């Protein structure tokens, strides 16, 4: 078709491709995003960690 | 639907206490220790039959053993 | 009908087989051009590395596969210090013969059927015929050749890429230390299952040829049959794959699983 | 060039026939050209003289053997009197003009390099292609396409050349190339030509003898003077490209002076032998006919 | 220069699928091509993905027994039975049967379309091919998609429940009982997120490379091998990361 | 000779499969049974 | 016949590849000296039991 | 019939140039043929002119709007003139011949399927299907499928029409049938029909314009008259079909009465404009063809 084949491929490409690496990027935090998912983090003080992870 | 326990909970076919001749009984049990359906009935050790179903009736579960 | 099809389809893969000494005595230039061109791949495909790119980047992502989800399962329930011994067996005996299988299927045997069709619409297995050509012999017994010649290396490198992912996938993204892994990796991996899992990636490559070089060769439709005998030929080359690695690890594996853990 | 008899020749795809009882004699050396409303399968028809496709009944005796009965060990070496040209030269893409020209003696002869590449570009001088051996199927035109099948087919010194299809994809003046090269090559290496087009330019042009298929028979074969003067209806409308005739608008509803060879050129024994053969023929033909053959070889 | 060639095609791919999306939302929908084209992905991709599924999951069982029969723990057998076949053998059974048959034939129809000139035929009758052919093909594909990984899901369960209880011999409520050990709710629910995505993905890299076909005599076979590989290459990478994101939520943890 | 090959093809496939199922049980190497 | 030094380009960056695929395989990989004995003495052992 | 005005139109696929500054101004219902050796590129040009394709350069001037310059949304009017043969018809295969006759009338009008059954029959039995309207386009032969192209062309009243090869697989006589045709609807319906083709005997009896393609060039348009009494080389050898001339063996190496509209069909208003156009062409014409001309216009 003359839309398929126009000349305006290229910066299709790279708007496609930026919104595909940031979809897999957001997909792949969404759930540590902290501007979506913000908590208080409190601390403690251990002698040793003893295993955790 | 109404009675639906779970696919652990379903009876199976084949295997020991399945084929024709087998007994049914009932055991009623204090509790079963979350038991399923379909565990192994035991004489000596050797697997020899099967639970069909663990209904509870007037809040003593009973069990029925092929 | 369909015994007549079987039929066919056996003479078929008889005419090719007997055709492999004939092919290899007279026409050498042309397996080694065929051989080329089913390593670094033709067309469009070529410039990005042909059958080993595609081949590398579907083994990388089964081994990444394997790590990713045995890792996360033995670390919930504890014991993953197992991973290595959990990746190689699961490279060698289900993944990488089956996943190589059908990546090699998809590059090969479609380009071998496109190659095969558009010669029978463009009347060139005429042209060889009428120039006292046998056209077998010239062209699919040279496909296997070419094929058996290549397997080996192709399937090489996916073992190579396959265990290579998944020991980068264990040991850096999931920070497990590089000497347990390789303990319990080459602890419990055998060679023989290696050798025969090549046995068993041989034979399918032969056969996947052999199909594909079956659809290309009796196609009809002009150039939009050769699509089709492409699509029907994959659908075959999948169902062969999946079967014969199936009937190989249970001949292999029936009576003795090969692997001690427990006394 | 050797002779062909076909004799009642049928072919049948399923339920449908294609022709029906073809006869024919190709003569020796001779160029002669099948004709017919499209979808005649005339390219049948050609395929089935070199055993690329098995008619049900018939024969093809080419000397004296048919060659519709005979073991493939012996039609592989019926073949080499043949030379054949494809609708696009049926070229392979994985080598040049070149070795697709050098494919046929690598194959049979026992020649060295040297000689190979001797008569590889004599035969590639010989149809308008003498620096065009490096090139790629791929890279070159149809017509170039057409002119590396021929020189291709011309290596083995072919006694039987068959052409399908001349005209596809070429205007009228590169068919009029093609055309008076085909002549040029009949002179020179005395070949039995035989095209199957429905061009008229040709039909009108080049061939000494004329065949006409029409509603799954053939309608006459013959020399060039007793078609082109011919008052059979289909013949006439077909020559003359009349829309009054038998032939309907589609497959459902259903004397010119010829192309001498290049100055230079060795003379063309078909012509005699054809003239000879015409003035034998002469005595079974209406008055008019004959009055006007006479006229033309006089 | 030698990114920006296959970046021009990528560009078209992303382009045409746009539009495509915009079509669905915006012009009324083909109800009658949709499903024409989903019975015909499910005659041309049900009976393989049958006869892919059925070798697979047995072949997956027979390891998985035999490798905890020698640990020792074979009555955990059904997690791992299930723990796969939810996760990646549905899945990936639906991307091999679906890239393989489906894609390449709607690329093979579209190109079929495209030398015929039908394409054209359409584009000078005021018509627009990207509402009135791609859109029900993409719906189509991820229809089937959804529903054969669904039916491979099960009958890969159910084969290896019949494989391991009648033939190595392992008890059939450690296999039901076990099942759901390991699998729970976020694995069927990124395994119908894996489906769909791959159906949709496949329809629209078939739909592309159809409608740019070079004709010629090799033109629709070279687009339907480069339809299957390009298929194969991207369901894997997004199958690799839609696995990581899947493990990240997890039913053990 | 088409129909001769058809069946000469599904006798292989037999035997493989049934030579595959054999050798899966262990039919050929020979065991003494205690009791 | 045919030699076109671009097939013979890619039979010789593919048999290179071969030649280091089977190599790095073999060594790092299976570690096949150690599966045939390369480099190693043979020893014996005598227990009253095996112990697993 | 409309005019379409052509100028300065320029194609190129990559690096190579299909044809260049072609500059022509078709007339309005007049039959017109352009022509010219294999592989220069006619069918683009066809296809440019409606706008399946996209030239690099120039303009097509249809009535006052350049359809080069225009928006797609617009584009939906414009080609609601045309009526498009492809070679092989480019009909739709999984619908019958009435449907893909039908296709456009349900695609733009409102009318009842009455009305569409009716001017569907009608254009069918024009153009020598009267009975066939139940078969798909497998099952037809090439001259049919040109014909059902031709019928489904002819059911909105275009006032252009393009045909694309009409030669194409056709024996003469089957290619004179279609060529009457084609008069025969010029006659009926006055469109503005334009031709590609490289056959000759359609170029010497059917049009009344012809142009002629040469080396990426356009060599000359004109009317029949005063291109069939041309002494041009590459025109007097192309409309003889000989050998020695301009034109090479391949791409590398680079009057007659007319046909007349059936008796009973009305009068073609085509030729008396022609003859009007060629009276004033005449004007400037060189003396030999300007005595040819005038003495085939005085026959």
């Amino acid at each position: 078709m003359r839309t398929l084949q126009g000349s305006d491929r290229f910066r299709k490409g790279l708007m496609g491709v930026i919104v595909v690496a940031l979809i897999i990027g957001v997909g792949s935090t969404l759930t540590s995003v902290p501007m979506l998912f913000a908590v208080p983090t409190y601390y403690g003080q251990f002698a040793d960690t003893g295993g955790l992870n | 639907c109404g009675q639906w326990r779970g696919i652990a909970n379903v009876p199976l076919p084949g295997g020991p206490g399945t084929e024709s001749g087998s007994m049914t009984l009932y055991v009623q049990m204090p509790e079963t220790l979350a038991l399923n359906a379909n565990s192994r009935v035991r004489v000596r050790d050797v697997f020899v039959g099967r639970v069909r179903k663990i209904e509870l009736i007037n809040w003593v579960p009973t069990l029925t053993v092929d | 009908r369909f015994l007549d099809s079987m039929g066919h389809v056996a003479w078929f893969v008889v005419q090719a087989i007997v055709h492999v000494p004939h092919a290899f005595r007279h026409y050498r230039r042309e397996s080694l051009r065929l051989v080329a061109e089913i390593g670094m791949g033709t067309g469009a495909m070529a410039v990005i590395g042909g059958t080993v790119a595609i081949i590398g980047f579907v083994t990388l992502s089964a081994g990444s596969l394997i790590a990713i989800q045995g890792f996360a399962s033995l670390g919930n329930i504890g014991v993953e210090a197992f991973t290595g011994f959990f990746a190689a067996l699961a490279n060698i005996r289900v993944v990488a013969p089956v996943v190589t299988g059908q990546a090699l299927a998809a590059t090969v045997g479609a380009g071998a059927t496109a190659e095969l069709g558009a010669m029978r619409i463009s009347e060139e297995v005429d042209a060889l015929e009428v120039m006292g050509i046998k056209s077998i012999s010239y062209l699919v017994s040279t496909r296997i050749m070419a094929g058996a010649i290549v397997i080996i290396p192709l399937y090489a490198m996916a073992i190579l890429l396959s265990f290579m992912s998944a020991q980068l996938v264990t040991t850096i993204f999931y920070s497990q230390s590089v000497g347990t892994y390789e303990h319990y990796f080459h602890t419990f991996l055998r060679v023989d299952d290696v050798m025969w899992s090549f046995l068993e990636v041989i034979i399918m490559s032969v056969i996947v040829m052999l199909n594909h070089c079956y659809f290309g060769y009796f196609a009809s439709g002009g150039a939009v049959g050769v699509g089709e005998a492409v699509g029907r030929s994959m659908r075959t080359s999948l169902i062969a794959i999946v079967l014969v690695v199936l009937l190989a690890s249970l001949a292999l594996y029936g009576t003795d699983p090969n692997f001690n853990l427990t006394v | 060039g050797v002779q062909i008899d076909v004799t009642g020749l049928s072919k049948s795809f399923g339920s449908s026939k294609i022709w029906e009882d073809v006869t024919m004699s190709i003569p020796a050396g001779e160029v002669s050209v099948l004709l017919g409303p499209s979808g005649t399968g005339k390219s049948v028809f050609l395929k089935s003289l070199i055993g690329l496709l098995r008619p049900e009944r018939g024969s093809i005796v080419i000397d004296g053997t048919d060659i519709l009965q005979c073991s493939a060990k012996e039609l592989y070496e019926i073949r080499t009197l043949f030379g054949v040209l494809f609708q696009d030269g049926a070229l392979f893409g994985s080598m040049n003009i070149y070795d697709n020209t050098a494919f046929p003696l690598r194959e049979h002869t026992k020649k060295s390099e040297s000689e190979i590449r001797k008569i590889v570009m004599e035969k590639l001088d010989l149809v308008g292609m003498p620096n065009d051996g490096h090139k790629f199927p791929g890279e070159i035109s149809g017509g170039m396409r057409k002119r590396a099948g021929l020189a291709r087919a011309l290596v083995l010194d072919p006694e039987i050349i068959l052409c399908d299809e001349p005209d596809s994809g070429l205007d009228p003046v590169r068919t009029a190339y093609l055309s008076q090269l085909l002549i040029d090559i009949n002179a020179q290496i005395d070949a039995t030509v035989l095209i199957v087009t429905h061009n008229i330019n040709i039909a009108r042009t080049v061939p000494d003898n004329m065949g006409m298929l029409f509603r799954k028979q053939l309608v006459m074969f013959g020399p060039r003077e007793v078609l082109l003067t011919s008052e059979e209806p289909v013949v006439k409308q077909f020559l003359n490209g009349r829309r009054i005739g038998p032939i309907g608008m589609s497959e459902e509803k259903d004397v010119p002076p010829q192309l001498q060879a290049t100055p230079g050129m060795p003379e063309r024994k078909a012509v005699a032998r054809r003239k000879a053969r015409v003035r034998e023929i002469l005595h079974t033909l209406p008055p008019a006919a004959q009055a006007a053959i006479l006229e033309e070889l006089d | 220069g030698q990114l920006e060639k296959p970046l021009a095609t990528v560009g078209g791919f992303f382009k045409m699928s746009v539009m495509t999306g915009k079509a669905l939302f915006t012009r009324p929908f083909q109800w009658k091509e949709f499903v024409l084209q989903s019975w015909f992905l499910i005659r041309v991709a049900f009976l393989p993905t049958l006869a892919v599924s059925i070798p697979l999951t047995v072949l997956i069982i027979f390891t998985l027994n035999i490798l905890l029969a020698e640990f020792g723990a074979a009555d955990v057998s059904g997690a791992g039975a299930a723990l796969g076949a939810v996760t990646q053998l549905g899945p990936l059974v639906t991307v091999l049967v679906v890239a393989g048959a489906g894609s390449t034939a709607i690329c093979a129809d579209l190109g079929a379309r495209t030398v015929r000139e039908e394409i054209d035929a359409l584009e000078v009758l005021g018509i627009d091919p990207i509402e009135r052919l791609v859109v029900p093909r993409v719906v189509a594909s991820t229809f089937v998609a959804f529903m054969l990984n669904g039916a491979v899901i099960t009958i890969g369960l159910v084969g290896g429940f019949f494989f391991g209880v009648y033939i190595q011999n392992v008890s059939a409520g450690a296999y039901v009982s076990t099942l759901t050990l390991l699998t729970g709710f976020p694995e069927v629910l990124i395994s119908v997120v894996k489906a769909t995505l791959f159906g949709m993905i496949a329809g629209l890299v078939g739909c592309y490379r159809g409608l740019t076909v070079a004709g010629g005599s090799k033109g629709v076979g070279t687009a339907v091998n480069e339809t299957l590989v390009l298929c194969v290459v991207a369901l894997f990478a997004v199958n690799v990361v839609l696995t990581t994101i899947g493990v990240r939520f997890g039913t053990g943890r | 000779p088409y129909k001769l090959a058809g069946l000469i093809l599904g006798l292989v496939g037999v035997l493989v499969l049934a030579l595959t199922w054999m050798q899966f049980r262990g039919q050929f190497e020979d065991k003494v049974q205690l009791t | 016949m045919l030699l076109t030094r671009f097939i013979k380009m890619q039979l010789v960056i593919f048999l290179t590849l071969t030649l280091v695929a089977l190599v790095v395989l073999a060594l790092f990989y299976l570690r096949l000296p150690t599966w045939a004995g390369l480099g190693m003495y043979k020893l014996n052992a005598d227990l009253p039991n095996s112990g697993g």
